[PDB]
RNA sequence: CCGAUAGUGAACCAGUACCGUGAGGGAAAGGUGAAAAGCACCCCGGAAGGGGAGUGAAACAGUUCCUGAAACCGUGUGCCUACAAGUAGUUAGAGCCCGUUAAUGGGUGAUAGCGUGCCUUUUGUAGAAUGAACCGGCGAGUUACGAUUUGUUGCAAGGUUAA
RNA sequence: AUACUCGGGAGUCAGACUGCGAGUGAUAAGAUCCGUAGUCGAAAGGGAAACAGCCCAGACCACCAGUUAAGGUCCCCAAAUA
RNA sequence: GGUUCGUGGUAGGAGAGCGUUCUAAGGGCGGUGAAGUCAGACCGGAAGGACUGGUGGAGCGCUUAGAAGUGAGAAUGCC
C-alpha cells in the first residue's frame, strides 16, 4: 500500500513555527528560519540556565560589598569574618538582609568584626 | 448600521488602487467623491463607482441619510493574476503579471 | 524568585561635590565611575541607574604623575583621510579640563545606552564654582 | 520504475552552461511524473511451516476449543430441504448466538445451503478443517460422523 | 519576625502565613513539616546561628505536592548531526509557614 | 485472532537507514564518507 | 547590479513611507455649492466660481 | 494495488494543444446542490461587479461553484519604537494591556548580561568555501533468488519434501 | 579490573597544533618527515580581549544554594585601592 | 526491591520506541456533527498524544497482531 505524505509534515512544521512566535519577521512565519531560530533559542536557554546562577551570585556579592563598606568592611573581610564566626547564611540571604533589614545585616557584620 | 459595495476582479494592479483608496479612508462621502474627482489616477473613476454604489446601497437597502455618511472602511484585496509573456532579446520570454483587484468600500452613518 | 530589583525613580539619587585638587586623574575617575553606576548602594541593580549625580570642582588642579602632562596623548579621528588630531593631557588640563575628566570617566562607564545616561549625571568645572547650588550638593571624600 | 514510464530517453537540456540542475530524463524519479524508485513488484507472500508443526497447530486449536467449552458435538445435522429459518431455529436450540464454524461430513445434506445466508456461520466438510477457519469462529459445531473423520487424519 | 531556614540545599527567608515552594519533601496534603535547620531569626532580639540557632524550628503545613511548568531542554552541535530534546518538570512542595520558634 | 502474540524474540523490527540522524543511520546511512564502498552498487568483487 | 539579499517586508514598507498621493487642493464653491480646484473653472456651475464664462 | 503531482502520457474530446523541416518530442486540466429549486423583483453601474430581496440544510454551495493549509497581500488596533551599532534570540527586567486547558498564567518589552544562521565538506568553516528566494506537494538501502550468521519454533541421529 | 578465544556488524587508510627527541630546511616557515606525550578531531564550560589544537577542566536534567581550578581582585567587570 | 560505579560525543555498532497508509480480529465513535482545517495558557523523557472551541459536512478511531510506495530542510532536485 502507498502512504502519501499527509498531515504529519504540516502538524510538525506548524508546532515549530508556533515556538517562534514573537520573533522578527520571517523568523515567526517560515518553517526553515523558524526551525533554526527555535533550535538556537533552546541552545541559548540551556546555556543561560547556567549563566543565570552565576549572574545572580555576582549581583548578591556586589550588594553585600556595598552594605559591608557602609560598616567599614570589604566583602572579602566580611565573608572571611562570617566563615570564622561559623555563620553559614548564603549570599542570596545576606543580599536580601542588605536591602530589606540593614539592621540585621549590621548585626551579622558585628559578628564578623568580632571573629576577626 | 453600515453599507458595503465591492468591485471584484477589476483589471488594475492592487498597488495602483491602494495609493488612491488611502486618500478617502475615513472622509465624509461628499468630500471623498470630490477627492476621487480631482485625483487624476486610473484607480479614481473605478473607486468612485464602488463608493457611489456603497452610498446607493446605504440609501435604498437600509434607509440611512446620505448627508451623514463617512467612509468607515476602504481596502483593496488582490484578485486572480492574468499571466502573460513579453518576448525579450535573445529568444527569452519575461513574465508579465496583469494583476486584478477586489475594491471594497464601507460607508457608516457616524 | 525573590532578589530585590530597584525600579526607576525608586532609589534616591543624591548630589555630591568632589574636589579634584591633587588627585590622580584615574583614582579620581574610578571612584566617580562607581558613584555614577551606583555600586556603593545595596539597591544596586545592573539594568536601572540607582547611582548619584557628581559635580567635580577644581579639575584644573587634577594630578598627572610622571611625564603624563606631556606624554599622555588624546587622539580624535574626524573619519576624513589623515584626519587624526592629538592633544597632550597637560595642554588639555590647562585649556579644557572639563573635557579631560569627561574623557577619563567616559572610559570607565559601561559602553551602552545606560552608560551614556550615567555620563549625563557628571558635571565637571575647571574652577571652584558651579551653578547647581539649587540641587543642595553634599561634599564627598575619596 | 524510470525504464517502464512512457517517454524519457533524451537529456532535457545540455549537462553544462544553462545554469540548471543536471538531469538525464524527464522521467528520473525526482521529476513530477517520473518512475517510482522501488515500490511494490508482484510477488507471492505464501509460505508453509513443516507438516508436523501444521498438524500440532490444528490439534492445539481444537484442544483449545475443548478447554473453553467452545466445541459442540451433534449426533447428526440434516435438513429435509434448504431452509435458513430452520437453520437459525437450530442455532437457538444449541444456544450458539455468536459466530460458529459447522463441520459436517456426508450423510448431512442441504446444510451448506441452509446456512449460506447467515452472516457469522460458515459450513465446511470435515476434510477442510483449517487453523485459520477455526480461529475466525468463536464456537465449533461438529457432527459425530465429522469427529471420526477428523480423528482419522490426526 | 522572620527566620532563615536551610531546605533543599538552599536557604529561604520565611514569615508566618507565607507560601513557599521548596524541593520535594516527604509529606501528604495536610501533613505538618518541621525545619530544625534555622540559620537566623529576625525582628526584635536577633538570634544568629553558629550555624543553626539551637532549639529553633519553623513549622509549615503541606498545601500541594506538584511538578513545575514543563521545560524543554534541547542541545545541538551545528554541523555534527547531533540534537537531543528532553522534557523536564521539577517536583516541588508548596508549604504554608505556621510559626517561627 | 485479536490477541495474537508471536513467540518472544522470533520477530525483530528491520533497520531503516536514511531516515534522520536520531536513528544513528541517517544521512550516510551507515556507509561513512565517500570512496567506492559509499557508492550505489559500489563494492569490489568478493575475493 | 543585482540585489544581494531580498528586501524584507519592514524595509520595503519603510521605503514606501513617501510613495503616496497628496490630497487635492480644493474648496467648496458659492454658486455651485460643490467642490472645485482653486484657480480652475467650476464645471458644475459651468464657469469660474461665481464669475460667469 | 493507485486515488487526480498518484494511477496509463492520457479519469477531462490526448497522442490532443504545443514544439520541431522532419523522424520525433509531448503537456496542463476531476468535485455547485438531494434536486436547478441556476438568484423573479428593486437599487448603484455603460458593463463588469456589487447590495438587497428570494431559492436552498447551507450561497462565506452562485455555472470551473466540496474542503480550502502555507507562502504572499491587506485593513483594524493592545504593547513597543525617531541618541541608536542589532545572526535578531536568550537570561535578568520595570512599565502598560489582558485573563487561561488556573498554573510559582498570557501579550508587549524601556533597560542590562550573554550570544559568529542551517547544511555540506573539511586538519580547521560565522565563514570572504558549497547549497537553498519563499511556501506546498513529490523526491533516495527495495524486491527476487542464493550464501552466511543470530534469534525463534517443530522434530531430532535424524530433519525435510520439490515438481 | 581488565585480558584472551571464537562468531555477527562496522567505520577509518587527507589529519591538525602544542611540548619534548631527531632528520630535511637556513638549528627559517602556521614548512616537511618520523618518534613520543597531550589536546582538537569527536569536547560544551572557565581563562588567554576576540582566538579548533595553549592553561584549567570533562556538560544526564532542574535550583535566585555552597566550595574550589586556571586566571584574577582601581573602573569597564565578580573579588584587596590587601 | 536496595547499595556501588557510571550517563560529552563524529564515523559507526547495539537497544528500546514514536508516528504514517493498509489488512485481520475484537471492541467502539459519528448528522446530538467523521476526517480535514484553524486556535489555545493541557499531557508524556523524546519521537509525539489529548481536551475544548470555531470551520467542515461524512466518515474515523482504539486494542492486539500483520504488511509496507512508512516520516524531508538542503540534491544549482521536479512541479
Ligand atoms: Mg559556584
Ligand atoms: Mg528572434
Ligand atoms: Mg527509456
Ligand atoms: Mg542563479
Ligand atoms: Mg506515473
Ligand atoms: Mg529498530
Ligand atoms: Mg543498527
Ligand atoms: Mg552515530
Ligand atoms: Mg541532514
Ligand atoms: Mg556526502
Ligand atoms: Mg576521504
Ligand atoms: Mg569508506
Ligand atoms: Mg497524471
Ligand atoms: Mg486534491
Ligand atoms: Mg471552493
Ligand atoms: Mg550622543
Ligand atoms: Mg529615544
Ligand atoms: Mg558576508
Ligand atoms: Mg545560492
Ligand atoms: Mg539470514
Ligand atoms: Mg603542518
Ligand atoms: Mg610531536
Ligand atoms: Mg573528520
Ligand atoms: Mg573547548
Ligand atoms: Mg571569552
Ligand atoms: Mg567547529
Ligand atoms: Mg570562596
Ligand atoms: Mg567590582
Ligand atoms: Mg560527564
Ligand atoms: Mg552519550
Ligand atoms: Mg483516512
Ligand atoms: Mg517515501
Ligand atoms: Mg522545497
Ligand atoms: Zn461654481
Amino acid at each position: 500500500p502507498r502512504v502519501k505524505g499527509g498531515t504529519v509534515t504540516r502538524k510538525r512544521r506548524k508546532k515549530i513555527v508556533k515556538l517562534a512566535k514573537g520573533y522578527y519577521g520571517s523568523k515567526h512565519l517560515l518553517f526553515k528560519v523558524a526551525n533554526q531560530a527555535v533550535m538556537k533559542s533552546y541552545q541559548y536557554a540551556y546555556r543561560d540556565r547556567r549563566q543565570k546562577k552565576r549572574d545572580f551570585r555576582r549581583l548578591w556579592i556586589a550588594r553585600i560589598n556595598a552594605a559591608a563598606r557602609m560598616q567599614d568592611l570589604s566583602y572579602s573581610k566580611l565573608m572571611h569574618g562570617l566563615k570564622l564566626a561559623g555563620i553559614d547564611i548564603n549570599r542570596k540571604m545576606l543580599a536580601d538582609l542588605a536591602v530589606n533589614d540593614i539592621a540585621s545585616f549590621n548585626t551579622l557584620a558585628d559578628s564578623a568584626k568580632k571573629a576577626l | 448600521t453600515s453599507a458595503k459595495a465591492v468591485a471584484k476582479t477589476v483589471r488594475i494592479a492592487p498597488r495602483k488602487a491602494r495609493i488612491v483608496i488611502d486618500l478617502i479612508r475615513g472622509k465624509q462621502v461628499g468630500e471623498a467623491i470630490a477627492i476621487l474627482k480631482y485625483t487624476p489616477r486610473s484607480a479614481s473613476p473605478i473607486i468612485e463607482k464602488v463608493l457611489k454604489s456603497a452610498i446607493a446601497n446605504a440609501e435604498h437597502n437600509y434607509d440611512l441619510d446620505i448627508n451623514n455618511l463617512v467612509v468607515e472602511e476602504a481596502f483593496v484585496d488582490e484578485g486572480p493574476t492574468l499571466k502573460r509573456f513579453r518576448p525579450r532579446a535573445q529568444g527569452r520570454a519575461s513574465a508579465i503579471n496583469k494583476r486584478t483587484s477586489h475594491i471594497t468600500v464601507v460607508v457608516s452613518e457616524v | 524568585r525573590t532578589t530585590y530589583m530597584a525600579k526607576p525613580g525608586e532609589v534616591e539619587r543624591k548630589w555630591y561635590v568632589i574636589d579634584a585638587t591633587g588627585v590622580s586623574l584615574g583614582r579620581l575617575s574610578s571612584e566617580v565611575a562607581s558613584i555614577l553606576r551606583g555600586k556603593n548602594k545595596p539597591q544596586f541593580t545592573p539594568h536601572i541607574d540607582t547611582g548619584d549625580f557628581v559635580i567635580i570642582i577644581n579639575a584644573g588642579k587634577i594630578g598627572l604623575t610622571g611625564k603624563k602632562a606631556t606624554d599622555k596623548i588624546y587622539y580624535r579621528h574626524s573619519q576624513y583621510p589623515g584626519g587624526l588630531k592629538s592633544r597632550t593631557a597637560g595642554e588639555m588640563r590647562t585649556n579644557n579640563p572639563e573635557k579631560l575628566l569627561e574623557l577619563s570617566i567616559k572610559g570607565m562607564l559601561p559602553k551602552n545606552s545606560l552608560g551614556r545616561q550615567l555620563f549625563k549625571k557628571l558635571h565637571v568645572y575647571g574652577g571652584s564654582e558651579h551653578e547647581h547650588a539649587a540641587q543642595q550638593p553634599e561634599v564627598y571624600e575619596l | 520504475n524510470r525504464s517502464e514510464v512512457r517517454g524519457g530517453g533524451r537529456k532535457p537540456w545540455r549537462q553544462k552552461g544553462t545554469g540548471r540542475a543536471r538531469q538525464g530524463s524527464i522521467r528520473s524519479p525526482q521529476w513530477r511524473g517520473g518512475g517510482v524508485v522501488f515500490g511494490p513488484t508482484p510477488r507471492s507472500y505464501a509460505y508453509k511451516l513443516p507438516k508436523k508443526v501444521r498438524r500440532l497447530a490444528i490439534k492445539s486449536i481444537l484442544s483449545s476449543k475443548v478447554n473453553e467449552e467452545k466445541l459442540v458435538v451433534l449426533e447428526g445435522l440434516t435438513f429435509d430441504a434448504p431452509k435458513t429459518k430452520e437453520f437459525a431455529a437450530f442455532l437457538k436450540n444449541i444456544s450458539v448466538d455468536t459466530k460458529a464454524l459447522i463441520v459436517v461430513a456426508g450423510e448431512s445434506e442441504n446444510v451448506e445451503l441452509s446456512a449460506r445466508n447467515l452472516q457469522g456461520i460458515t459450513v465446511i466438510p470435515a476434510e477442510s478443517i483449517s487453523v485459520l477457519e477455526v480461529a475466525k469462529h468463536d464456537k465449533l459445531i461438529i457432527t459425530k460422523a465429522a469427529v471420526e473423520k477428523v480423528e482419522e487424519v490426526l | 519576625m522572620y527566620a532563615i531556614i536551610e531546605t533543599g540545599g538552599k536557604q529561604i527567608k520565611v514569615e508566618a502565613g507565607q507560601e513557599i515552594y521548596v524541593e520535594k519533601l516527604a509529606g501528604e496534603v495536610g501533613d505538618v513539616v518541621t525545619f530544625d535547620k534555622v540559620l537566623f531569626v529576625g525582628g526584635d532580639s536577633a538570634k544568629v546561628g553558629v550555624p543553626f540557632v539551637e532549639g529553633a524550628t519553623v513549622t509549615a503545613k503541606v498545601e500541594k505536592q506538584g511538578r513545575a511548568k514543563k521545560l524543554t531542554v534541547y542541545k545541538y552541535k551545528p554541523k555534527k548531526n547531533y540534537h537531543k530534546k528532553q522534557g523536564h518538570r521539577q517536583p516541588y512542595t508548596k508549604l504554608t509557614i505556621d510559626a517561627i520558634n | 485472532l485479536h490477541e495474537l502474540k508471536p513467540s518472544e524474540g522470533s520477530r525483530k523490527e528491520r533497520n531503516r537507514v536514511g531516515r534522520g540522524t536520531g536513528s544513528g543511520n541517517g544521512k550516510t546511512s551507515g556507509r561513512g564518507h565517500k570512496g567506492q564502498k559509499a557508492r550505489s552498487g559500489g563494492g569490489v568483487r568478493l575475493g | 547590479a543585482v540585489p544581494f539579499r531580498r528586501t524584507s517586508k519592514a524595509k520595503k514598507r519603510k521605503r514606501r513611507t513617501h510613495v503616496k498621493l497628496q490630497l487635492p487642493g480644493m474648496n467648496e464653491c458659492s454658486n455651485c455649492g460643490e467642490y472645485r480646484l482653486s484657480h480652475h473653472v467650476c464645471p458644475e456651475c459651468g464657469q469660474y466660481d461665481g464669475k460667469d464664462v
